[PDB]
């Protein structure tokens, strides 16, 4: 517990969750290392402790709408407006009710990215994280939204400013990686993937299945990469699962 | 005694060509029909029709999409051909179409691995590669039985030059390189009778390349050209059907995998389809100094669009 | 040479009615689409299939419904067959649909008199006699040449018995009566094969009499029956192209003007098409017990729809 | 892929059958033909239409014939459909006919006991019991798969009533009975629309009975309808085709074995095809008095044509 | 709407081809077929097979031929479309069918001067030009509405071009020049798809250019190819008979006179069909240097058939 918080503050969260309300910071943490599955399960366990918990709502919201699973975010949008497009008239009218809830704007953020309708995400996230410039999974959400709406211009104005905020986030890495390959900009971007494992490995190295299983995509995604720049070397080298030539 | 389901069947697209299916398809065979919204009305829509012979199947679909359907996992147990058409009616056009292409094709191809896949979905030249690497993720992929339709160019092309060499009457113009604006190459000089001219052959070649952006034009923006596509798909649906059958060995154009062959891996050349898949791979064959550079600037571009697809 | 103008081609029916029609028209025929929102949009489309000997024309409308459009009296020259299938998507719908039947066939008819009109919009028993009295007023009326379709009554009749029936397949079921919900009449006496049972008879019938509601039961009531619509009508169309040109004199049951015979005016029984729309009006044929009264029940109800068809249309 | 083999293909209706079967048979098929003499000037002359998808095979004969000869045991082998088209260009005519018939169903039914076998032949009332009596001395036969092809008299009754009553054109015509003059009964009775006055009814009936022997006398005694016969026989062997393949389960009226039904042991009524053969048999129907009959006096003929048919097989 | 003859319908050739123009021929055509013996019996042959809208018609001329036949003049009344099938199964043989040819073409073409002629005899080459100088001498030619039957080779170059390369078919395969042996040219460079080598196809050529000897051998000497010929004169007839009703504008290898265009005034050029016969002459088009070679063999050969022909022409 304490040693969790003490350790979350230095921008590694490896060997914090391995450490691992304690349901609740396990799950948001973990959603912050692609590590969806686990996330979503530790939500699901702080959910049946305590439902009215507006962060865990929100988290799984968030892990939800990563995960394409439009109904089941619908529905965590939905308990998290009831704790404190029929949702979308919800969301609306809580809007109108409190135009300054940076909470709020950030619920339309989300709503709006698993709807294809990403100029609206877009605004609602420039207007919350505007209101609070501090919170570095405002801008994750927004540089996230910003990428996957085509044209990743502003390399990231926060979200790699969320970087000097948090420096630690995996998840910086991985969209920056997705943004480079964008733009045919391979080396950098498999530098970035690397850079991701090894935050993701830690200095415990832990070796769980699931661990193995969410590493999985980011070692697929490095492989791909390697193969648009006839790297052949280092394609034969990443199924020992070795960061040490990568490095 | 194949099953033929068409995936998207209460889209625009969908439901012509499902209609033109129950009418071509033969005696013995079995209709499947799946859309998130909208399947049931079409299912006791086309089960009025008399059609001896023909059953209609359907899956009902869901809330809000959730991947891994457990009707697509149902409905797609012992089906022999796949139609994949669907998707939202220029560029955030990619990325929504190969998430539920990807998403479709997983579901599909575990259940039925030894099937054949039409991809009839838009970017054709992004979509199918992803159809490809989503394929080759599960750990099965036949080259041979994976096809992406480009019928809609070779029937424009041949309505267009019919219409400038009237009452000489050809019955189909070899289309190779893409499926889009730049990508498409109509070889008119493989053809018989004399060509028009020069100077205006170029013009129906732009014609052909650019025609899709007439229908969209026309309409106002407001769709797309669903009957032609419609057409387009069920002619290769039912050639297909009939290959698999052992009724026919159609010579086609179809944007599929040239194993070896043309350095681009997924060009879109003549192919000799049979009860396997694919038979033989065709060359293009001898084409002008014209059609030469056409093809040569083509070429990069279906090259930047397999990369492009591929990466995501 | 036929020339088919389709009016309303723009619609959910009239879409593929339209794509199925330029499949099977003959070599050297015309197609004149027609709709007031979108007639250009669909002809810039079934242009582009190859189909060699086929032209294709549109003539588009004003967004505004004007009566008499300018542009449907120059599409409608040198036309032969006329598909009127033109309505929106009970006493709410008639009132809409009927205005806008007399406005088109008063429109069509009076620059091609001697063309032949089929009529596809809905309420049958009743939109088949306001344009009989549309073409008596302007002057020209052929009995032998306004037809209503009612041919998807029997597509449903055979494939329920063809069902019910397996492997043993018969061609066709005749249908006689009305349309609407209780005037449709199956006659599977006169039908080759062991019929299967009677007590299961009557379920058929029953389920052929209320088809049409059990799709829009399966669509949410977000629409109706668009796709079998299409294929009866571009069948029936097809069947009086081909009679008309001599390349066949086909038998088929149509919703048609009764001279003589029947005492009910505007019956639907089968009839023999030719060179000059219909040429043989045949009778019912034996019918059985059961039949008779259901017949009965629907000509006394079939009279009740001619009857506030034409108290529409003399208004 | 189905085998479709014509016996005694160099015949007068052996060349026109082979040709409307080689112009109409489905993709992937292949065609089979033998004849005592002239099989291989046949089988070279379909074999330079163009016709995509379909090989034709051929076995020549030999010296004057002798039983079970080993062209028709080697060329037999692997056939689904057996067409019988053999006979010489009235009791002798009987005679031998039945003599060629018993050894051609003996030959090729001992390497290919699952196939079907249409009989084609003349004396079909006497030819159709002889073969069922043959293939039962092998010890395979199966009556849901030994058809008697009886379609031209249901083709002379179409084209006569529709001559009598156009422009009212009717698909087909039900005939029942057998395939002579004075058995087949046609059942006008249950046909679509309103049939013509009677004592017209009746000779358009005796019509279609001697319309047989109209074609031998416009041919002034040289030969007899051949061209009409080999269109009768391409349809029926299309539709048994395309039955076994799956592609069709369709209502003909064939000369076939009355396991129950009618007292006759070899009636002609409507039948339905399928996979194996013969699928459904339906029942007559309702007739009139007059077709009563006429039926009743065309079972007493058929009863002493099968007798005479079996009485000459043992 | 159309009428179809037949001349020489009680034949080998002319039977069948009669069978399958009724079996194809449009609702509402009449076919009318004559002969000098046998047509009375191959009419009321067809007349029995159902085929609703089409009446066959005939007419038969007295068994010691005579010029300008009274039977022949009144059936040759309201013909669209005449087929010249009479002749009799090398000079001894160029002779009488050239006469044959003449007095037919006289007596048809005094009452129906505006009609096709498809001659179907068996020197084309010879016999083209004989028709085209008998209608030159009555006083009518139409030089688009005489036309020579050439599509036996067409067949037999595209059966042995498909037999060569089967992964794969191809519908149709371009062949000029003319009919006999030395006369007919494939092209072959003018198919769609990978060839089959060279030296192999020589021998491809070769047989196409032999072939029709083959089924000769083969039926040793009693007879040639019936059934062939009569399918490729049905599908030619029928080609000619829905163009010239707007129902087709087809593209067709027909022997055919050439107003220009290539040096030989009887050259079997491409052609395109219409309501008024040829619509279009295309040119030959781009050939090989083996096949520029053969062609200049041919037209040699040509050019002595036609001057013999109208040389007997007189």
């Amino acid at each position: 517990m304490e040693e969790g918080i003490a350790m979350l503050q230095l921008a590694n969260m490896a060997e914090a969750a391995l450490a691992f309300e304690a349901w609740r910071r396990l799950g948001t943490t973990q959603a912050e290392n692609e590590k969806d599955c686990l996330a979503i399960i530790a939500l699901n366990h702080a959910r049946m402790l305590d439902p009215k918990d507006i962060a865990v709502h929100a988290a799984l919201a968030v892990s939800h709408t990563n995960e394409h699973n439009v109904g089941a975010a619908l529905q965590s949008l939905r308990s998290w407006l009831l704790s404190q497009r029929d949702c979308c008239t919800l969301l609306y009218a809580a809007v109108e009710m409190n135009p300054n809830d940076p909470q709020l704007h950030a619920s339309l953020g989300v709503l709006h990215n698993l709807s294809h309708r990403f100029d609206e995400a877009a605004k609602n996230f420039r207007r919350a994280v505007e209101l609070r410039p501090d919170d570095a999974h405002m801008w994750n959400k927004l540089g996230a939204t910003l990428a996957n709406g085509n044209r990743p211009q502003e390399a990231l104005e926060a979200y790699n400013r969320a970087l000097d905020i948090n420096p630690g986030y995996v998840r910086v890495m991985y969209n920056m990686a997705v943004s480079y390959s964008n733009m045919a900009q391979y080396p950098l971007a498999a530098k970035h993937i690397t850079r991701a494992i090894a935050l993701q490995a830690g200095g415990t190295n832990p070796q769980g299945e699931g661990s193995r299983i969410a590493t999985r995509g980011l070692w697929d995604l490095l492989r791909m990469t390697l193969n648009l720049m006839d790297r052949s070397d280092l394609v034969e080298a990443s199924w020992q699962q070795d960061l040490t030539p990568f490095l | 005694m194949v099953n033929v389901a068409v995936i998207g069947a209460a889209g625009g697209i969908g439901q012509s060509l499902s209609l033109l299916l129950l009418r071509e398809l033969p005696f013995g065979s079995t209709l499947s029909l799946y859309d998130v919204v909208g399947a049931p009305g079409v299912a006791a829509d086309l089960s009025h029709i008399d059609r001896a012979g023909i059953t209609v199947k359907h899956a009902a679909g869901k809330l809000p999409p959730v991947p891994r359907d457990p009707a697509l996992t149902e409905l797609a147990e012992g089906v022999d051909v796949f139609v994949i058409v669907a998707g939202v009616p220029r560029d955030d056009l990619f990325n929504v179409n190969a998430g539920i292409v990807m998403d479709l094709v997983l579901t599909c191809a575990s259940v039925s691995p030894n099937a054949c896949f039409c991809i009839v979905t838009n970017p054709v030249n992004s979509t199918t590669p992803i159809a490809a690497q989503t394929l080759r993720k599960i750990g099965v992929y036949n080259k041979n039985k994976l096809l992406g339709v480009s019928l809609l160019d070779g029937l424009r092309a041949t309505r267009f030059i019919n219409n400038a060499r009237h009452p000489l009457v050809v019955p189909y113009v070899p289309v190779v390189g893409g499926h889009s604006d730049v990508t498409i190459v109509p070889l008119y000089s493989q053809i018989p009778g004399p060509l028009p001219d020069e100077s205006t052959l170029k013009e129906i070649r732009k014609r052909v390349q650019v025609a899709g952006t007439e229908v969209v034009k026309a309409k106002a923006g407001r769709g797309s050209a669903t009957l032609s596509m419609a057409e387009a798909g069920a002619r290769f649906t039912m050639h297909v059907v009939k290959a698999l059958m052992g009724l026919d060995t159609p010579m086609v154009y179809a944007y599929v995998d040239t194993d070896g062959e043309h350095e681009c891996p997924f060009l879109a050349m003549p192919v000799v389809l049979g009860k396997n898949g694919i038979e033989r791979r065709l060359p293009i064959g001898p084409i002008t100094t014209v059609e030469k550079e056409m093809l040569e600037e083509a070429v990069g571009v279906v090259k930047k669009n397999i990369a492009k697809g591929e990466t995501f």
